[PDB]
């Protein structure tokens, strides 16, 4: 998966996911072609029966999650973000720390991440302290002994009574923000 | 060099990689719009980002549109072809194939639908071709590039899966993975963008590229057929909206969990003034872990393509059930054994589907 966004000064704004599943998808390219083949059907319930299970011409449940947020009607930020499960909860954390915490967009972005979907899966980014681990795993949480890199996110933001655009990359990949000044 | 932060007055690009970011810039700076971009920056990074995205997959595309103010989402989430079946990631004793295993079979294969999403987007908002926004990636393509880190990082991880096809040509030359910052050339790639460049997207829907595409999934064990590839349409999905904090929030709906799960997770977490708490505190990471079990419980008993299910959106996001959720969060104590609660008190109907756990 990747997540981008663009914003023109027209006032459209396009905030975009979009993957193959896993990397390299099924690794199955069309010969003679180039073109390599989504897994995405693995994105069903493998066991039947249930709202994601498989069925013909039935789409697989997705995570990915592009959203743009507004203000006074207008729109004043995009995000989004790969990451398979944890796409949810990468968006969900960039709000957070944007908007409840009031941070700086890039701040709120590079702030360490924490996932899990069970008590049985959990993830988090190097930055959370030894010591919150500590504490979250000895009333049963069941973090790793090592971090991993989760999500990242793309976003900009547009501030419409100065009439200007902000965008930033996540450092968990080599992702560049270009803004746009006319010399017209 | 690039920047992972910039401002502009006139507009912005934020990508994964520095080539698709210039591409889509480029777009703006010779008088496209962001929907112009957006498709370039598209088939940039299926060239220059190859593992994570392009046509051979699928995707949601929310798009404002800064003349009528509406906001849209183009779904080219992917289908499952006419011959796929309930049970078919099960063995003969009906349990299921390891993932590991699933993830490389034809089965898994759902019928692509990026390009059609590319060409719907282009079709409804765009002020420059197809053929004019592809060339820049047929270029990379067909000349080549060289491949930074995480893309390095992908092709030794996956050798395995990648020898046993034809990419093995492309990412495996002589038998061997490319490195940084190895040269990387997609000439069957290039010359796919061609076709579509001149003959439209009937170029992959249609005719001798459909005819092996579908050759190829099923010589892999899957069921696409070329009729699968011609009957394919992407579809227009309408914003799940949430309020949060005094901004609106316009996200993606089922057959996305995004946007239910996302605005699921505010309104529970939202009760808790977070900024109470120290951004690094051990009381926020409590409160995060544990609205995520919840929420992350919900997704797997309740969401699915609505097309198809019943998914219970107005009782999962009805505030007296977001109020039983959030009761059940404490900060001194876990849930050892969240499930998932019960949003049909809190509307009308009844799911149109089991609780089937999933193996782990």
């Amino acid at each position: 998966t990747t997540h981008f966004t663009v914003a023109d000064r027209w006032g459209n704004v396009v905030s975009y996911t979009t993957t193959i599943e896993q990397l390299f998808g099924t690794g199955i390219m069309v010969p003679d072609y180039g073109v390599i083949l989504n897994n995405e059907l693995t994105d069903f319930d493998a066991i039947p029966g249930g709202a994601n299970e498989v069925q013909p011409n039935k789409r697989p449940l997705s995570s990915m999650t592009p959203t743009i947020l507004f203000k006074d009607d207008k729109p004043v930020l995009t995000v989004g973000s790969p990451g398979g499960a944890t796409i949810i909860s990468s968006v969900l954390q960039t709000i957070l720390y944007h908007i409840e915490y009031g941070m700086e967009l890039k701040a709120a972005v590079e702030e360490p991440r924490i996932y899990t979907n069970s008590m049985s899966s959990y993830r988090y980014e190097d930055g959370v302290p030894k010591d919150v681990l500590s504490k979250l795993n000895g009333m049963g949480h069941k973090f790793g002994t090592s971090p991993v890199d989760i999500g990242n996110v793309q976003s900009i933001s547009i501030d419409h009574e100065n009439g200007t655009f902000k965008g930033v990359a996540d450092s968990s990949r080599n992702g560049a923000a270009i803004g746009i000044n006319l010399k017209r | 060099e690039y920047k992972q932060v910039d401002v502009g007055k006139d507009g912005m690009v934020a990508t994964a990689h520095p080539l698709a970011s210039e591409i889509g810039a480029d777009v703006l700076k010779k008088g496209g719009n962001a929907i112009d971009a957006a498709v370039a920056i598209q088939f940039a990074l299926n060239v220059t980002e190859p593992m994570m995205s392009g046509i051979g997959g699928g995707g949601f595309m929310m798009v404002y549109d800064g003349k009528t103010k509406d906001t849209t989402i183009i779904d080219s989430r992917e289908r499952a072809p006419a011959g796929a079946t309930p049970d078919m990631f099960l063995d003969e004793n009906g349990k299921a194939i390891p993932f590991s295993e699933r993830v490389t079979k034809g089965t898994a294969v759902g019928v692509p639908g990026t390009l059609k999403g590319l060409e719907e987007a282009l079709d409804k908002w765009g002020t420059r071709s197809m053929k004019q926004l592809i060339t820049p990636s047929i270029k990379l393509a067909e000349k080549g590039f060289p491949i930074d880190s995480v893309l390095a990082e992908a092709i030794s991880d996956y050798q395995e899966k990648l020898s046993r096809t034809a990419a093995k040509d492309v990412f495996l030359p002589n038998g061997e993975p490319l490195k940084e910052g190895d040269t990387l050339i997609q000439k069957d790639l290039a010359k796919t963008f061609k076709l579509i460049r001149s003959k439209g997207t009937d170029a992959f829907y249609k005719g001798k590229f459909a005819k092996t595409l579908s050759d190829t999934v099923q010589d892999f064990g899957g069921s696409m057929t070329e009729k699968d590839l011609e009957n394919y349409d992407i579809t227009i999905d309408e914003p799940i909206w949430g309020d949060y904090q005094g901004y609106q929030i316009a996200t993606t709906p089922p057959p996305s969990s995004g946007g239910i799960f996302l605005l699921q997770m505010l309104k529970i977490l939202d009760h808790f003034n977070l900024s109470q708490y120290d951004v690094r505190s051990w009381e926020k990471y409590q409160l995060l872990a544990e609205t995520m079990h919840l929420s992350y419980a919900d997704r797997a008993s309740y969401a699915g393509d609505p097309e198809f299910v019943n998914v219970p959106l107005k009782g999962l996001l009805h505030p007296d059930y977001i109020k039983e959720r959030q009761q059940l969060i404490n900060l001194d104590q876990v849930n050892k054994k969240p499930k998932a609660g019960d949003p049909w008190k809190y509307q009308e109907g009844s799911a149109n589907y089991k609780q089937v756990e999933q193996p782990k």
